[PDB]
């Protein structure tokens, strides 16, 4: 057994009215260093994990697409379009 | 089953055959679409002139 006598005493008897004021500026400085090392360092890894599948597996993110057919309108010099909904699928393996 | 070379030969030939059938379809459809537009335009002109209908806006 470890002789934890002094630590046991510390745990049993601790002040219950002692507190220290914290310099807001230094607290903010440390926290914003933490944010700097999160957004700009771990953000790279997080964004890679989130996006790389969306780059190498794009077809699963855009399920439905549209296709068009066109006809002329000679007497008005216009073009008439008919649309169609399709399931976005692979093509020409 | 067959070597990959023969499989790609078949793939190319089938692509060509599908394109040929699409060529037939395109030719027939274009011809009949031109005829259809002419007929419909003439029908609307005759209708308006004959007084059968009034086309406004
Ligand atoms: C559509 C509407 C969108 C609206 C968005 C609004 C965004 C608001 C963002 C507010 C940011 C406030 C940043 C405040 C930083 C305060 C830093 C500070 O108090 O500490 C100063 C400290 C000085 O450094 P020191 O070397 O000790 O020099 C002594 C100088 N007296 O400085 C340091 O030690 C370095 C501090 C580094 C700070 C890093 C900041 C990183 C910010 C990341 C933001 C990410 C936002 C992502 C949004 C995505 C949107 C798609």
């Amino acid at each position: 057994m470890l002789d934890d006598t002094k630590y046991i005493q510390m745990a049993q008897k601790f002040p219950r009215n002692v507190s220290v004021q914290l310099n807001k500026k230094l607290f903010v400085t440390r926290t914003w260093f933490r944010n700097y090392y999160f957004v700009g360092v771990f953000g790279i890894f997080a964004y890679f994990i989130y996006n790389q599948p969306k780059i190498f597996a794009p077809f699963s993110g855009y399920p439905t697409t549209v296709a068009y057919k066109a006809q002329p309108d000679f007497l008005n010099d216009q073009v008439i379009f008919y649309s169609q909904q399709r399931q976005n699928t692979l093509k020409n393996f | 089953m067959f070597s990959d070379f023969n499989m790609y030969e078949a793939k190319v030939f089938l692509k060509a055959v599908a394109d040929a059938q699409n060529t037939f379809r395109q030719t027939a459809q274009q011809e009949n679409q031109l005829a259809r537009y002419e007929s419909q335009s003439q029908s609307l002109l005759n209708g308006s002139t004959s007084g059968a209908i009034s086309i406004t806006g």
